């Protein structure tokens, strides 16, 4: 997830 | 204090820290019972709520119902009852002593879907839907309305905001953000909705802009230094404060404090360690 890294 | 629980750093943590700007260091207490990383915090009658989330782990990915409590003074969580839905990366908001449930995921699903707590009864109820899905949603409460702020619907990333106003329980459309914001910090300071960084569905963003209710304007303030999405934030003593997030490379752990005064960002502190998905709120 490019948003929250997971 | 300002307390972080949860969070994310190669898998979802039961970290909870308290902060001291004042001292400048760090107090490690209980453990949340389930790991949850893209949960919400907040305080109701001092007592510390932690809500949503997911458990990202070696072994299950499992979106989370779960409400729990802290108490300061006790150090121990007690859980309570569970939401209608999970919500993975949630929003919250409390008026009036009530704690409002807002968006947020189950797999694929991207609810519109908001429901309240009652902590003297431990029940939640369904009330409107918003017009919009929102998962990675800012929460703020002002004058005792419910504003949800940014997120992502599944397909887009959002600048759109929306009210609530729980006397009439009907959602309406207010003036956009200027910037599309998916996991922004979104907060309450002076009478402005806040929302720092989030991501925009090509980079994390260091912009910072802040909303007038009076004038339905959004406005630009000073940016933070680094850029994050995913990041927990408060305030404290009338000064703004973000806590790690995700970069799109590192997992942060750099605070960042804005003084509206100055207009300016300085960093305070590090956490322990990097970290994103918190829930974050003071007591």
């Amino acid at each position: 997830d490019p948003e929250t890294g997971e | 204090l300002i307390y972080t629980a949860g969070g994310y750093f190669r898998q979802s943590l039961s970290y909870l820290e308290a902060y001291n700007p004042s001292d400048g260091t760090w107090l490690r207490l209980a453990d949340l019972q389930v790991p949850r990383s893209g949960l919400a915090g907040c305080v109701v009658g001092g007592l510390l709520y932690a809500v949503g989330g997911r458990n990202n782990s070696p072994d299950g990915n499992t979106d989370s119902s779960a409400l729990d409590c802290y108490n300061p003074m006790t150090n121990q969580w007690s859980p309570c009852a569970p939401m209608s839905v999970p919500r993975n990366r949630i929003g919250v908001g409390v008026i009036d002593g009530h704690i409002y449930a807002v968006g947020g995921s189950h797999g694929c699903i991207h609810h519109n879907s908001v429901e309240r707590y009652e902590p003297e009864r431990d029940e939640w109820h369904l009330v409107a839907p918003m017009l919009t899905r929102r998962i990675g949603v800012g929460v703020a409460v002002l004058n005792r309305l419910l504003y949800a702020v940014g997120g992502f619907d599944g397909t887009n990333r959002l600048n759109s905001a929306e009210c609530y106003y729980p006397e009439r329980n009907e959602w309406r459309m207010i003036t956009a953000m200027n910037t599309i914001r998916s996991g922004a910090g979104v907060c309450v300071l002076h009478n402005c909705i806040y929302a720092a960084g989030g991501y925009d569905g090509q980079d994390q963003l260091n912009s910072v802009e802040r909303y007038d209710v009076e004038t339905e304007t959004w406005t630009f303030v000073a940016p933070m230094k680094h850029r994050r999405s995913a990041l927990g934030i408060t305030v404290h003593q009338g000064r703004i404060y973000v806590l790690g997030g995700y970069d799109g490379h590192t997992f942060l752990d750099s605070v960042e404090c804005y003084d509206p005064d100055t207009d300016t960002w300085s960093e305070v502190t590090r956490m322990t360690s990097g970290r994103s998905g918190v829930g974050v709120a003071v007591t």
